[PDB]
This record gives C-alpha cells, structure tokens and sequence, in this order.
DNA sequence: GGAAAACACCCAAGACACCAGGCACGAGACAGAAAAAA
DNA sequence: TTTTTTCTGTCTCGTGCCTGGTGTCTTGGGTGTTTTCC
C-alpha cells in the first residue's frame, strides 16, 4: 500500500519548476497549493485513462490511451504516438 | 536576486525533465491504486505523465507570474494560482 | 417535406415529472437543441472509442463507457444504473 | 399487435429514431441492437433531471411557464450540470446574480 | 459604424458582468475585442455559406461557427 | 505503419546536408497524423452538414480554409490545385 | 504508373485514400480528394521542416532535435497560431525574460 | 546495473449469433385547425 | 387578445419476418515487457 507520498515532490523540484516558467519570488505557501493542483490534474488525467484499459478488457496501461486522454482533455501530446 | 535570473537562463535552455523520476512513478501508481487494483504501467505511458505535467505546471507558473506582475509585486502567491485557474476555467 | 423533433418526448416527460408546469416554445427549442448535443456527444465519442480497439459495432459497451467518459460524477453512475435497468427490460420482454 | 421498442423497454424517448440516426449518422457500418435503447435512456434520465431542477427553479419564483431564465438557473446552480454544460450560452437565459464581498460598501 | 455600439450600451454590459466602475479609456478596447470576435465569426460563417453553395447565410452557418469555435449556442436550431 | 519514408525525402529536398533524430521522427508522424485527422474530420463534418455522401475537392478545400489560418492556407490551396491540375494533366 | 508520380508528389495518395475508405467518415470518396490531403500535408511538412532546418542552422547544429521543432513552431505567428495547445515533449520553452 | 518471474498482450483458426437487407402494414407523429384562458 | 392544448387528416418510418454473410468471440501457444529484489 501507498500512503501519503505526494509530498514526495521534493520543494526544489517546485523550484526549478518556477525557474523555467521565469518566476523570480516563492512564498512558502506555493508548494502545498501546487502539489494539490498536480494531484487534481493527475487525477483528471488517470481517471480516463483507466477507463480507456478497463474497456479493452487490458490489465496494462499504454501510452496511447493516456495519449488519447490527454487529447480529450485538450492538452494534445506529440511523440508518443497518435 | 541575481541567481534567480541566472536559474532562469539556466532552466529555460534546458530540454530534460525537472521532475524526479521514482517520486512520480510512486505518485503515479498511488493515485491509480484507487480506481482499480493490480494495475500495470507501461514506462512510455509514465513518461508521458511526466511531460504533459511538467509542461501544465510550467504554462500555470507563467500565467501565474502575468498575474503576480500585474499586482505590482514580484513574489507569486496562492491567490495567484486559483485567479489563474478560475479564469482559465479549472474549478 | 417536415422536420422531426423532440418536442413531444420532452413534452410527455415533463407531465411525468411535474403535471402542473407547462414550458415555452423558446425552452422547447433549447431543450432540443440541448438532446441534440448530448447525442452528438456521446455518438461522436462511442465511434471513437469502437474505432481504437479496431471494431465495427456500437454496443451497450461502447455508449456505456461513452456516458462514463463524458458525464462528470454521480449522474454517470445514475444514467448508467438506468441504462442497464433498461436493456436487461428490454432482454427480459421480445 | 406490434408494439413499439419504446414501450417494450418502458421509455419514452423513441428507440427507433435513434436507431435511424445512429445507423445514418456515419459512424460505424453495423451498429448493436442493445445501443440504441441505451442511448435512449440515458437521454431520457438526462431531460428528466433538467426538466426537474428547471420545474423547482420555476416553482421557487411562483410561476407555471418554464422560460429560458429558470433553465439557466437549474443549469448554473447545480455543480455537476455546469460542470457538464460548460461551454454552452444559452439564449435569454442572462445571468447569475453574483455581487462580490469586498465590492459592497462599507 | 463601430461608433454605433454607444458608450451607455457598453456600460450596460460591463454593468451585467458585476462591475462597479469603468475607466474612460476601455470603451475603445471592448470595441475592438468586440471587432475581433465578430470578424472571426462573421468570417468562418461567410465560408461555410459559401461552401453550401448558397447567397444568403442562414442561422444554422452561424450555430455551427461558433460550436467550431467551442462556443456552442443553444435556442436557434442547434 | 509510419511516414518516416516521405518525410526523408521531403527533409532531404529541402535540407541534403541536415539529418534528424528518432524522437523528431516521432513528433513528425503525430504532427501529420493529427494535421490529416483534424482535415478528414471537418470534411466528413462538412458533408454531413450539407446532405452529401461524396468527399471530393472541394470540401476538402474548404476545411483546408476553415483549419489552417492565413497565408499559410491560401499557399496550401494554391498547392492543392496545383496538385488537382497535375494529376488531371498526367 | 503511381498515382504519386501522376500528381508530382511524394506522399502516398493511396495511403490516404485507403485511411479515407476505412476511417468511417462518409460512404464515397473522390478521386481528388486525397490527392489534395497529400499535397496540404506535403506543403505543411515542406514549412515546418524548413524552419526547423534553419533553426537548427542557426543552433550550429547537424541533426534536428524536438528543441529545435519547438523553436520553430514557437517563433512563427501562423504556426503557433495553430499549434496553440499542442505541448512538445522534450521541447522545453521559449526563451522569454 | 543486474537477474529472473511471470503475466499478459499478440496472433491464428474456426464457429455461429447477430446485424444488415428487402419488403408489407399501419398507426403514431406532424401539420391544420378549433377552442380556451389569461 | 394571444399562447397554447386537443382534435383530426394524413403519411412515412417503425415494426416484423426471413435470409445470409461475417464480425466477434473463443482457445491455445508463445515471447516479451514489466515488476521485484540486491
């Protein structure tokens, strides 16, 4: 079992996240408010692609479908296929 | 305040993923546990995980940072990411 | 020629639902407008997911998984409840 | 006598002419005999929750005609159906009341 | 005729959004975002009647123009 | 099935002396794959829409004109005819 | 003998026509049709290559690399215009301070 | 980085339940219209 | 005075029956990809 492990995106990785997206301050209170935000996105995304196996009668999760789910999601990925 | 830019410069001429490999994989596979169990993983599936949420999060702390500027301050906020994410439509 | 339209369904399932309350032509129009929609939706998506898994029919399967796909949260589990509660009456008549 | 597929399921949205559309809308050459019943009704639960918030919200303002104004309210107040209905505008619908807190004087 | 969309009509849809004061310098900047949404959707639908082989655009051209463009419209047909 | 063939030859048309990586490969046959669904699919919606049951030429010009936005379409169309002239003069 | 060389063109219009017939979208298809799908992809290729070949110019580069394809597509009003939410994996971002 | 385990996706052969197709009947849907209520 | 329910004529599209092909399903084997562990 996993319990409580979405702390593990560590505070710098938060960081050097910001950096590429050109933000020059942090205050303390982002990184709780972001890992909620990827968390609710993962879930988003996950929830689709699961659903995309469960009707194939697959017990594996490919790339295609999560592919597929992100492009119903309208966040169309390149290089993995389509 | 001069290795921020310096972060910048560095960071936004880079390709690789900044997000640590093992920590997502665990995130990844604990959030799915819950809908079903017993499920596998493709490895180009996890990395495609990885990058779509890489870049989600690098497009909100842009728009975050427009809405930082725009307060007159130089410092993002919490009240940032929801203005971005209620204009952009998320709830 | 004519023009076929929801007008009546909807018309017979609000009797059903309130029998004092009648509706506008204006909110019949958006009514329609709005099952259109959902049909179109579901139809588009069902065909899309038959295409993946390389398959010529639209079962119960694929419009079942199609209402799970798009309908957001409890009202994809009632719509899916009722759907199955419909084809089982169906299998149980001829 | 030959009884129609609506009432054989006990629906009353009409299964053959969403047969007739599916068949025709090109989608798929061959369509299944269990789809077009499923489709139908979960079009009919769909209308009947619309129908039914729609009724309230009319019934709360004390009125017995159903006008585009309380179908964008039943939309608006009920979290999955906006969530559903996102991206649609409906017409003479308007607008929420919504007054922000710190707008108000002090 | 851009001019024609008055300055009370637009304090009036500015009013309807919830808001309490309008600076004297927005109104040119809601007429041309206004410009810039009817020219995009004046446009496709123009293209799609021309397609339809057809010289008067019809209601159905604009519906269909602005659910291509993830605005879908309810009440006219859709 | 993969495109990496034509857009060898299209690469070394425009660029002999430039070579290009797998995951450019990759990002080139979901680029076009994606390029030919969005076409196809407004095309077929175009038929469907005006009573028709044959894609031909001209629905597959005009959603060349309702996707692909500016001169880049006007060029592409120009492309396109040029094409339909080319294989109707061979 | 090939319909490609009929037309002058170096995708495959049958490739096209055959995902056409069996890509339900409409009963028919014309004999133009996929001849012009092949010559807009042909064209939008020949552009997006173009500016990335000269992006990776400009990089001192031999082999284009996805930095270099998200370069151009970035810096170009049309194509980014269309290619607005679209997220290239292993592209990184634009250099904007 | 190494080293197994094994689970599960891919592929081939055959069989049949099920969906399209053709066609006749008609009765329920659609428009004209008549009346009621606000 | 006008929006709207109900009655009626009319028609066309749904229902029902038979046929017939074949798409989907099943089974059996195998490699290989992913998980587990140091």
């Amino acid at each position: 079992v996993l319990r409580d492990n979405i702390q593990g995106i560590t505070k710098p990785a938060i960081r050097r996240l910001a950096r590429r997206g050109g933000v020059k301050r942090i205050s303390g209170l982002i990184y709780e408010e972001t890992r909620g935000v990827l968390k609710v996105f993962l879930e988003n995304v996950i929830r689709d692609a699961v659903t995309y196996t469960e009707h194939a009668k697959r017990k594996t999760v490919t790339a295609m479908d999560v592919v597929y789910a992100l492009k119903r999601q309208g966040r169309t990925l390149y290089g993995f296929g389509g | 305040g001069t290795v921020a830019l310096r972060e910048i410069r560095r960071y936004q001429k880079s390709t690789e993923l900044l997000i640590r490999k093992l920590p997502f994989q665990r995130l990844v596979r604990e959030i799915a546990q819950d809908f079903k169990t017993d499920l596998r993983f493709q490895s180009a599936a996890i990395g495609a995980l990885q990058e779509a949420s890489e870049a989600y999060l690098v497009g909100l702390f842009e728009d975050t940072n427009l809405c930082a500027i725009h307060a007159k301050r130089v410092t993002i906020m919490p009240k940032d990411i929801q203005l971005a994410r209620r204009i952009r439509g998320e709830r | 020629s004519r023009k076929e339209s929801y007008s009546i369904y909807v018309y017979k399932v609000l009797k059903q639902v309130h029998p004092d309350t009648g509706i506008s032509s204006k909110a019949m129009g958006i009514m329609n407008s709005f099952v259109n929609d959902i049909f179109e939706r579901i139809a588009g998506e069902a065909s899309r997911l038959a295409h993946y898994n390389k398959r010529s029919t639209i079962t119960s399967r694929e419009i079942q998984t199609a209402v799970r796909l798009l309908l957001p949260g409890e009202l994809a589990k009632h719509a899916v409840s009722e759907g199955t509660k419909a084809v089982t009456c169906y299998t149980s008549a001829k | 006598k030959a009884k129609t597929r609506s009432s054989r399921a006990g629906l009353q949205f009409p299964v053959g002419r969403v047969h007739r559309l599916l068949r025709k809308g090109n989608y798929s050459e061959r369509v299944g005999a269990g789809a077009p019943v499923y489709l139908a009704a979960v079009l009919e639960y769909l209308t009947a929750e619309i129908l039914e918030l729609a009724g309230n919200a009319a019934r709360d303002n004390k009125k017995t005609r159903i006008i585009p104004r309380h179908l964008q309210l039943a939309i608006r107040n009920d979290e999955e159906l906006n969530k559903l209905l996102g991206r649609v505008t409906i017409a003479q619908g308007g607008v929420l009341p919504n007054i922000q807190a710190v707008l108000l004087p002090k």
